[PDB]
């Protein structure tokens, strides 16, 4: 920990402060994740566990680079490439000059990019959400924040209810599914596609049947017909209002057919039916992806 | 199929860089393959007791089995590394993880919390983190998706071997966990129904009949001789009606290979 030099600190979590450094010795930028250990009563947090080995079998260049873990007897260090800000910081400073769309699809790309590697290597994420996407100068995206992640099998079993983000959270696990995998991530990604455009949150709901009906009043009521399966959900309710799907036109304005069409297949009801982020890549949305700088 | 191909060769690759060293024990200077079957068999009954998923226990036998590959331990301390693979094993694969607490309770107070904790952290810094091991469970997952239509008995019968599998160290270090799973598969299926080793498995893995003979060789002969095991928690596991009373079941005299 001497080679290194704290510049600022830049984060708060539940185990410890994220801190800017720079590296005495090469002058490299780092941030620097503090994790302290229960010593005494509950030791290394299973969090850090899965978040550690996770990340260092993830070597992408659109997820976070793991660089070292530092151990003491009382405290870990994950030291991870330093990135300029999250997404949702840069949405937020994009308030008066708005994003470019040329800069949106690429970053959508290399989000996908990032995606399918995680699930190629099976782990899901998660925690998708802009606050967990991490931007640098140059024009590049990178998965963060693997705190949330487990590695899966073939076929899923039962993982941890409580998992993503609210606005984020796909409609299989609002209504109380057994079994998710893949197509949760592809959700999250499908919702911070909508906002990079809108740039406010496709589905900000208020609780679990309020995110819901968020959902159901832009996508459309889920039947048998779109979604077999959906009556017979634990947390389904024959007595939900049946809304009928509003134009994508109006949903995201800005978005080209090709665009829509894409976040058409993102935000599929039925988890099987929804595009694997190794398809999406496919998608003619992408014919033209670069990759802008953008302006910060 | 989403990435079942891609996850697949990922773990055959990733098998391959988790496994223990063949030839640890016979470097240990005090501990034994005979040792190393009790340890195994009180997971099992840890695994038991805590209803705690059967991944989580393939987990922790790799874990001591890769420490043990890098360090001497004592004979009195053998249970102290268990232990604690056991609690980063929960760790990694369980919902609801035990507390460290009820870990202190199960080893009956032989060692304090300080010690588990500590050890915890040392079988971290030896397996570098690297704790995402492919295992046997995981391999046989995959295996039941080229079922038709998946077999219950089939099921419960092929984790059972490659359960027993985790117990004895001579032979089962020297295969991989991809292969012991093929011998569960085959030898299970074959004892059910008296069906082989399936065209579509051939196809995935690239394993033949032939090449998971040896295998098979050696775990025809442990599921002859599991009823006088010196180690029994698997067995009397797998008689529950959970796993559908499949230890009760009798194996062939042979396999025609
Ligand atoms: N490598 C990094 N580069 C730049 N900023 C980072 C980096 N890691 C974290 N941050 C900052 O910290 C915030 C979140 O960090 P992160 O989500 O990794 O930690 P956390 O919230 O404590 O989660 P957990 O501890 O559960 O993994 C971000 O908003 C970001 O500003």
């Amino acid at each position: 920990m001497e080679n290194f030099q704290k510049v600022e600190k830049i984060g708060e979590g539940t185990y410890g402060v994220v801190y800017k450094a720079r590296n005495k010795l090469t002058g490299e930028v780092v941030a620097l994740k503090k994790i302290r250990l229960d010593t005494e009563t509950e030791g290394v947090p299973s969090t850090a566990i899965r978040e550690i080995s996770l990340l260092k079998e993830l070597n992408h260049p659109n997820i976070v680079k793991l660089l070292d873990v530092i151990h003491t007897e009382n405290k870990l260090y994950l030291v991870f490439e330093f990135l300029h800000q999250d997404l949702k910081k840069f949405m937020d400073a994009s308030a008066l000059t708005g994003i470019p769309l040329p800069l949106i699809k690429s970053y959508l790309f290399q989000l996908l990019q990032g995606l399918a590697f995680c699930h190629s290597h099976r782990v899901l994420h998660r925690d998708l959400k802009p606050q967990n996407l991490l931007i640098n100068t140059e024009g590049a995206i990178k998965l963060a924040d693997f705190g949330l992640a487990r590695a899966f099998g073939v076929p899923v079993r039962t993982y941890t209810h409580e998992v993503v983000t609210l606005w984020y959270r796909a409609p299989e696990i609002l209504l109380g599914c057994k079994y998710y995998s893949t197509a949760v991530d592809i959700w999250s990604l499908g919702c911070i596609f909508a906002e990079m455009v809108t740039r406010r949150a496709l589905f900000p709901g208020d609780s679990e049947i309020d995110q819901l009906f968020r959902i159901f009043r832009t996508l459309g009521t889920p039947d048998e017909v779109v979604w077999p399966g959906v009556t017979s959900m634990p947390d389904y309710k024959p007595s939900f209002p049946k809304w009928a799907r509003q134009d994508f036109s109006k949903v995201v304005p800005p978005l080209d057919e090709d665009g829509r069409s894409l976040l058409s297949q993102m935000l599929h009801y039925d988890p099987n039916k929804r595009i694997s982020a190794k398809a999406a890549l496919a998608h003619p949305f992408f014919q033209d992806v670069t990759k802008p700088v953008p302006h910060l | 199929p989403d990435y079942h191909e891609d996850i697949h060769t990922y773990l055959r690759e990733m098998e391959v860089k988790c496994k223990p060293k063949v030839g640890y024990m016979k470097k240990q200077p005090d501990i034994t393959n005979s040792m190393r079957a009790i340890l195994v068999d009180w997971l099992v009954e840890v695994g038991e007791e805590y209803k705690l998923q059967n991944e989580t226990l393939h987990l922790a036998v790799n874990y001591i089995d890769r420490f043990l590959s890098s360090m001497s331990v004592l004979r009195g301390k053998l249970q102290l590394v268990g232990t604690a693979a056991m609690l980063l094993a929960s760790k990694f694969e369980e919902i609801y993880p035990p507390e460290v607490a009820e870990f202190v309770y199960i080893t009956d107070d032989t060692y304090t919390k300080k010690q588990v904790l500590r050890m915890e952290h040392l079988v971290l810094k030896v397996l570098t983190f690297d704790l995402a091991a492919p295992t046997v469970n995981q391999f046989l997952t995959q295996y039941f998706l080229h079922q038709q239509p998946a077999n219950c008995k089939v099921e419960s019968l092929a984790m059972f071997l490659g359960e027993l599998s985790l117990i004895d160290a001579d032979p089962y270090l020297k295969y991989l966990p991809s292969v012991i799973a093929g011998a569960a598969f085959h030898l299970a299926l074959y004892t059910v129904t008296g069906q082989s080793w399936p065209e579509s498995l051939i196809r995935k893995t690239g394993y033949t009949l032939e090449s998971l003979k040896p295998c098979l060789m050696d775990l025809h002969q442990t599921y002859l001789k599991a009823p006088q095991h010196a180690q029994q928690s698997i067995r009397e596991k797998y008689k529950n009606s959970k796993y559908h009373g499949v230890s009760l079941l009798n194996p062939p005299e042979t396999l025609n290979l």
